[PDB]
């Protein structure tokens, strides 16, 4: 934990030179400041500000998106103080406050024309500007503003230098007003709330002004932070003596008024954090107090406790009724013991974000730049606070004696040095970490005053390497093993035969035990303990697949790389990875008929009722013994006649005595897989055909799961039709365009029934050949019966005469 | 549009005359470029856009336009490879051929300009057919290898080498001609119709609206995080889960190699398993995952909320009859068909090695009944209905004095008869309604899709291949379709009938005709015969 | 020192290959000490350290050229061809020396009892003792092979993997 670095990920993405040379063109007026950020809304944007001048930019790519030079009613150029992100309309634009000689005006900028559309004159000069509602109207979306703000349309927040808050309508309904920041609108001033306002706002337009509600007199202090706090109607005003207050949109009153711990240090920045789990509808806001000039930067944590959690129609989440507000948590970013001797640390805030995901984690960014008197690089921090962490912590009200950052539970630290060495003359801005604790990863980008640079903030001997070893096959991370064994089998090192040895000898040792606990877990599924399946049991049956899988392509690439092995290196290397395939098989089928009633007496009576019925049609005159089914099985041999006489009431035919005895066919060695699935298909049919009253059924899935071809589909169905003494289907399906044996026992099947025109049919599509004195003889019968006498002699003739 | 050293840009203005007869300008917009070098500019009043025309630092032809800051890329074509992957069990020849004569891969004008130099001699060209031009190309170079073989004992080695080197050199020599014809010209926009045309130094190309998926697919990864998402869908969830999806495609297709492309593209060839290939790529992939790109994967599909719907939209979104009657209009909209199936099919193949790698991910829980039972079920029915058919479209599309592809000559023959119907069905009916390029184009491109995808009854392309001198061709279109196309499966047995019993292999092209007689049933083809029904056949 | 000994160990691995970078290392190596009675005694004693690795286990030369050095598995049955391998090893490497070295360096003195007049006796001594080692792996029967079992259990034990 001691030391987090930030990761470069590309070069300096440097600022178009037109942009560049138009930020530098006013560095020739002494008094002004270039400033930066990114915007806080989707769009992926950047400002940049010097004097008159603004430049929009792409917040990944550096391109310049749109500029603008803006003109004062004076000789003096305007400046632009403040700048928000404001989308109306379904344009995405900018409003911006201008201070100038003798006032100030909030403009709306239209990024997508790069023009301003409104102006209005403000009563005194401008330090913020927040966007409450970028819509007008008597909607379900305006139910949570004043009746009063409901008649404005598109409502914003403006501050000034003398402690004035004002709220102003944009008049977005207006859609014939394009004014430039040089014909402003007057501003008709309302100290009183009105209960006739959409009289008076309609006056105002018709005179050609913007209406606006005054919430707080000027008091002669400075509000030096102002943002709007969507979750609880909340407008967040901090001043420059370090008094924060809250103002309710709803009821347009101050419900807080306090001021912050760290005392007349002005209020520069809040963000707003609600936590997983709180007993009370308790939120968080922090205040962030900074000194212009340089000096301490100290974070507090206001916790508000709210009454009552409403549902918006949005499915957005309103507090309301604050019943109290208190600090809870401080912390001095100045006073932090970086500071071996006494020197003036000089620390700005360079950026405060909130990111939370639905919140279930919900964390705040704090961005802050450290410069050291005689230090010529500046030190660079990135803090993450998580608020659900610090519940856990049990709510401390500061960091404990002896507790660092670089040790905290509920707090993580990143040095941004890396970021610092690449950029030894630039100034950094803001830093935005991309939304999409000392364990998070991200990803962020910081502004420059020449471009933007991206970063990564990442997250924190036998028996070592077997550990390692493990995780890699428990990650699936097969391409780190397999890169491994290539290489050491290319070194012709003496350590790397040994290095191949223990991973062989360890990959075997793995598997063997992956089977005694796969084993374990399919005991309680067999011998009826288990009435349902656990998802924990489940998960742990698809580990052991997923590690038996992963074992079998470990032991494939050994097998790849295996130029020079002993005779009996291959075999028993060969033997190996037949084991583990025949074990990735059968617990892939085992997690199938999980995922995935079987009546044993039902089923065994009707196949012994079938068999019996056969043995008494064919009088001995046809070799028909077995149904297609018993030939399946027989190509098996007696194998699986040992297993299904294995378990308790076992005849050693099928049906199987249980789905257990059913599922271990899938381990048996040397059988084709699609002859396994084909007595399973044949399985999942006749249960299928005892419940005809469920269309839906799970069990359809099976040929799709397993990749079967629709061709042995049709085929099996045509045997099983067969079984079931339906011959026209059972014809149809084996028929469809998509063995030796079989051939013999169709044929005397079709004649013991009488039906010698569908064995001639049979005989004529498929021309199977007669090899043996019985075929032909058999042959020689069906051309008979339908009374084709001198095909059957010219048979005769040509096979034995 | 005012050029600058640093930056471009654009300038729309109104003419306001006063009551004095006094002029002034009115400003609507301006508009910036990069440092791409401006071509020509156009702009229309009925659709109130600028179009231009611009060369990069790489000298590539870019086209954008605007509606008077963000301009919409054309995907314009990217001139041939410089090094063509032969595989060992390729003759060099036959696959250089294959890329020379490919539909839309080169221009004659090239060809028959570096043979005329070639062979030192002033002999007027005659206008050789293009099988003429293939055999005068072989002998010109076969005479300068016997010309480079001064010894009778030239080792096989020392041979081939002098083989390589020869095309090389000829090769190398249609290269700089093709450069040459392929120079940038400038852009014709139609008013009242809003047709537009890439006027190049060679050739004239037309620019169509792409599809939803396709622009997707092509955009750069930069201005893919600016695409309106209420044009995807009216969902906005949606809306950002299909374009998380095509950044992991596209993620998976920069780090393809050519011989990972290759062991697909042969896959479908010869009849195997495209999901078992995408497998095995996929393995090959983690294997040498050096950049840790199969985490960054993983981190961006964590971002996506229904990875699935997103799959599922765009395999849904990808699943008058004198007029436009030339080999031109023919040839554009049969290219059109080839780059969308060709798209497609990488689209397919990637998301099938991703559905794999999901179905691994996926294993980071327990199976789940309810869950497994019905994911089992409706995945694995809707995926087979889905890859299958997208390789068989894939195949389809792969399958008189001009050269014409085998789907223009299906095209100019049988499908473009169908049309006026196509027109008259879609309500129509008012002989009033003016043509509309996009809305027709789209709608004969989709019906032509479904009527060489393997999903009409039609029964027609293979029965014309049949009865035409070309027989191979038409057994090969049969053995790609009959795999995962179930439309006409009767009609193309009846075809491979006629294949076998022209090549002498009378038994196979019976049986071909005894499994077709199983479709006789409401068979039109069948009954006209006729105007037992075995006995009959 | 060792440095040096490893220095023309791996000059060595690239005279099988090609001789012109293993000819400025000998070249390099007349930037030497040169007085005759025992720093010549001291490249000599790299020269005999070596043809003591060439009849050993995989000589430590190996590893940057892969030719018939190579780390031959010592689970391999493969014993006597194994062994004339590095009587060939041994071979290359004499004439690697008289092209361009050992034409010199003579510490012999007093081993065992024995007096031999020059280092290049002991070149010798190990290809002689050499073809003694093929001789008894050409004969291998079950008394010989419990002869030399009780012998390699006397001098030390033996690692039982």
């Amino acid at each position: 934990m001691q030391n987090l670095e930030a990761q470069v990920t590309g070069s300096l993405v440097a600022f178009p030179d037109v942009t560049q040379k138009a930020l530098k063109e006013d560095e020739i007026n002494l008094d002004s400041v270039l400033r930066g950020k990114f915007s806080t809304g989707r769009t992926s944007l950047a400002w940049l500000a010097c004097g008159p001048q603004l430049e929009i930019t792409n917040s990944v790519t550096g391109e310049r998106i749109s500029a603008y030079h803006f003109s004062g009613l004076t000789e003096r150029p305007p400046v632009v103080v403040a700048v928000k992100e404001f989308t109306w309309q379904k344009k995405t634009g900018l409003l911006v406050g201008l201070v100038e000689a003798e006032g100030s005006v909030l403009c709306l900028y239209d990024i997508g024309i790069s023009k301003v559309v409104k102006a209005v004159v403000l009563p005194g000069s401008v330090t913020a500007v927040e966007p409450i509602i970028n819509h007008g109207g008597a909607s379900a979306s305006t139910q949570h503003l004043h009746q009063s703000l409901r008649w404005f349309f598109g409502v914003t927040a403006v501050v000034t230098d003398v402690g004035h808050v004002l709220l102003i309508d944009l008049c977005l309904d207006e859609v014939s007003s394009n004014q430039d920041e040089l014909d402003a609108s007057d501003l008709e001033v309302m100290s009183v709330i009105p209960t006739k306002i959409p009289k008076l706002r309609e006056a105002a337009t018709r005179e050609r002004r913007h209406l606006c509600l005054q919430l707080a007199a000027p008091t002669g202090t400075t509000v030096s932070c102002l943002s709007y706090i969507s979750r609880t109607n909340q407008l967040a005003v901090g001043y420059s003596d370090g008094y924060f207050s809250l103002w309710n949109m709803k009821t347009l009153r101050r419900d807080y008024h306090v001021q912050i711990e760290g005392g007349r240090v002005p209020v520069c920045a809040v963000a707003f954090q609600e936590p997983e789990n709180d007993p009370r509808n308790c939120c968080y806001l922090w205040a962030v107090q900074s000194s212009e000039s340089g000096g301490d930067v100290s974070l507090h944590l206001l916790q508000l406790a709210f009454s009552d959690r409403k549902c918006l129609a949005s499915g957005q989440i309103m507090y309301e009724l604050l019943e109290y507000c208190e600090e809870r948590y401080s912390l001095d970013l100045s006073g932090s013991t970086l500071s071996l001797r006494g020197q003036s640390n000089n620390t700005k805030l360079l950026g405060c974000q909130t990111i939370e995901k639905f919140p279930d984690t919900s964390v705040s960014v704090f961005s802050w730049q450290v410069n050291t008197y005689g230090q010529g690089k500046p030190s660079v921090y990135l803090g993450v606070f998580d608020i659900n962490r610090w519940y856990q912590a049990q709510m401390p009200d500061s960091l404990r004696s002896g507790q660092f950052l670089r040790n905290c539970s509920y707090f993580a630290f990143w040095s941004l040095e890396a970021v610092v060495n690449i950029t030894t003359q630039d100034i950094i801005f803001d830093i935005l970490v991309h939304e999409r604790p000392s364990t998070y990863n991200f990803d962020a980008t910081c502004l420059l005053n020449s471009g933007l640079i991206h970063f990564a903030c990442t997250g924190f001997q036998e028996e070592q390497l077997q550990a390692i070893l493990a995780a890699a096959v428990e990650t699936s991370s097969l391409g780190l093993l397999t890169s491994c064994i290539k290489r050491w089998t290319a070194e012709e090192q003496p350590r790397s035969a040994a290095n191949l040895r223990f991973v062989l000898e360890w990959t075997w040792k793995k598997v063997t035990l992956t089977k005694q606990e796969f084993d374990r877990l399919c005991f309680r599924l067999f011998d009826g303990s288990c009435n349902f399946i656990d998802p924990h049991t489940l998960q742990s049956l698809q580990q052991c697949h997923l590690y038996f899988s992963n074992l079998t392509a470990v032991l494939n690439c050994f097998i790849a790389q295996a130029k020079e092995v002993t005779q009996q290196g291959a075999v028993d290397l060969t033997n190996k990875q037949s084991v583990t395939r025949l074990l990735t098989l059968y617990a892939s089928v085992v997690l199938w008929f999980c995922r995935s009633f079987y009546n044993y007496q039902v089923i065994q009576q009707y196949y012994s009722d079938q068999r019996k019925k056969l043995e008494r049609l064919a009088r001995g005159k046809w070799d028909t013994s077995s149904l297609m089914i018993d030939g399946l099985i027989n190509q098996f041999g007696d194998r699986i006649q040992q297993l299904w006489s294995r378990d308790d009431n076992g005849t050693g035919k099928y049906p199987p005595a249980n789905l257990h005895a059913l599922l271990d066919v899938y381990l048996l060695e040397n059988a084709d897989e699609m002859s396994k699935h084909a007595i399973t298909i044949y399985f999942l049919l006749d249960i299928m055909y005892s419940f005809p009253d469920k269309p839906d059924s799970s069990i359809e899935s099976f040929p799709t799961a397993f990749f079967v071809p629709g061709s042995l589909i049709k085929l099996i169905q045509g045997f099983w039709l067969l079984d079931h003494n339906d011959y026209q289907n059972s014809v149809d399906c084996i028929l469809n365009p998509a063995m030796s044996w079989q051939h013999s026992q169709i044929i005397e099947n079709l004649l013991c029934h009488g039906d010698s025109r569908q064995a001639l049919r049979y005989l004529q599509v498929m021309k199977p050949v007669a090899t043996t004195s019985k075929e032909v003889k058999l042959h020689m019968t069906v051309l008979l019966a339908n009374r084709s006498i001198l095909e059957a002699w010219n048979l005769q003739r040509l096979h034995n005469v | 549009y005012l050029h600058t050293p640093k930056q471009g840009q654009f300038c729309v203005f109104q003419l306001m005359c006063a009551e004095s007869n006094r002029y002034s300008l009115d400003h609507i917009s301006s508009i910036f470029t990069n440092q791409e070098t401006l071509i020509d500019f156009t702009f229309t009043l009925t659709s109130m856009d600028i179009w231009a025309l611009w060369l990069d630092d790489d000298n590539q032809t870019v086209v954008k336009h605007i509606n008077f800051g963000q301009w919409n890329p054309v995907f314009v074509n990217p001139l041939p490879e410089d090094d063509l992957a032969i595989s060992d069990e390729q003759e060099p020849q036959e696959a250089y051929l294959e890329c020379l004569f490919a539909p839309g891969r080169f221009t004659i004008a090239a060809v028959q300009k570096a043979i005329q130099i070639l062979r030192k001699g002033s002999g007027r060209v005659l206008d050789l057919s293009w099988e003429e031009l293939r055999k005068d190309v072989t002998l010109t170079v076969e005479n300068e290898i016997q010309n480079a073989v001064i010894d009778y004992d030239v080792s096989q080695e020392e041979f081939r080498q002098i083989n390589i080197e020869n095309w090389c050199k000829f090769y190398t020599c249609c290269l700089q001609y093709q450069e040459t014809l392929s120079r940038p010209l400038a852009l014709l926009v139609h008013p009242d119709t809003n047709m537009v045309c890439l006027l190049r130094k060679g050739f004239l190309s037309f620019l169509a609206p792409c599809s939803l998926v396709e622009h997707l697919y092509l955009v750069p990864a930069e201005h893919l995080l600016t695409v309106d998402e209420s044009v995807i869908s009216d969902d906005i969830d949606a809306a950002s889960d299909i374009v998380n999806l095509i950044q992991c495609l596209r993620m998976i297709a920069d780090y393809i190699s050519e011989d990972m492309a290759y062991l697909m593209e042969s896959a479908c060839c010869h009849l195997q398993s495209p999901e078992r290939v995408a497998e095995q790529i996929l393995e090959d992939l983690i294997a040498n995952d050096i950049d840790n790109i199969m985490e960054n994967i993983q981190n961006k599909l964590q971002d996506t909320r229904n990875p699935i719907r997103a799959i599922g939209f765009l395999l849904q979104n990808m699943d008058l009859s004198t007029l436009y009657g030339s080999i031109t209009a023919s040839s554009v909209v049969c290219q059109a068909i080839c780059k969308i199936s060709a798209t497609r099919f990488l689209i397919c193949r990637d998301l099938l090695i991703l559905q794999h790698l999901l179905l691994r991910l996926g294993d980071m829980a327990l199976i789940g009944a309810g869950q497994l039972l019905h994911s089992q079920q409706e995945l694995i029915p809707r995926a087979a209905q889905l890859l299958l058919s997208y390789y068989m479209i894939r195949w389809g599309s792969q399958c008189t004095s001009g050269i014409q592809t085998i789907v223009e000559l299906f095209f100019e023959d049988v499908a473009r008869k169908h049309f006026p119907h196509v027109f008259i069905q879609s309500g129509a009916s008012q002989l009033q309604e003016p043509l509309n390029w996009s809305d027709l184009i789209k709608r004969i491109t989709n019906y032509l899709l479904q009527l060489l995808w393997p999903s009409n009854p039609n029964f027609q392309f293979a029965e014309c291949l049949m009865r035409n001198c070309q027989y191979t061709q038409l057994q090969e279109y049969v053995r790609l379709l009959l795999p995962w196309c179930q439309v006409n499966v009767g009609s193309c047995h009846f075809m491979l009938a006629q294949c076998y019993l022209v090549a002498g292999e009378g038994h196979k092209a019976l049986d071909c005709f005894s499994q077709a007689a199983s479709e006789v049933e409401r068979e039109d083809f069948l009954e006209k015969l006729i105007r037992s029904p075995r006995l009959q056949y | 020192k060792t440095k040096h000994l490893k220095a023309a160990f791996l000059r060595y691995c690239r005279k099988d290959i090609l001789g012109a970078q293993s000819m400025v290392d000998s070249l390099f190596s007349d930037s030497d000490m040169e007085p005759d009675d025992e720093l010549d005694l001291a490249v000599n004693q790299i020269s005999v350290d070596l043809i003591d690795d060439y009849p050993a286990s995989d000589p430590r030369w190996a590893e940057s050229v892969p030719e018939e050095a190579a780390g031959f598995s010592n689970t391999s049955l493969i014993l006597l061809h194994q062994l004339e391998d590095k009587m060939k090893a041994h071979s290359f490497f004499v004439d690697f020396l008289h092209q361009v070295g050992l034409f010199s360096r003579l510490s012999t003195c007093q081993t065992k009892g024995m007096l031999v007049a020059t280092r290049l006796l002991l070149s010798e001594h190990a290809e002689k003792l050499s073809a003694a080692i093929v001789l008894k792996n050409h004969h291998a029967k079950l008394p010989v092979l419990v002869n030399s079992a009780i012998q390699l259990a006397l001098d030390k034990r033996m690692c039982t993997v």
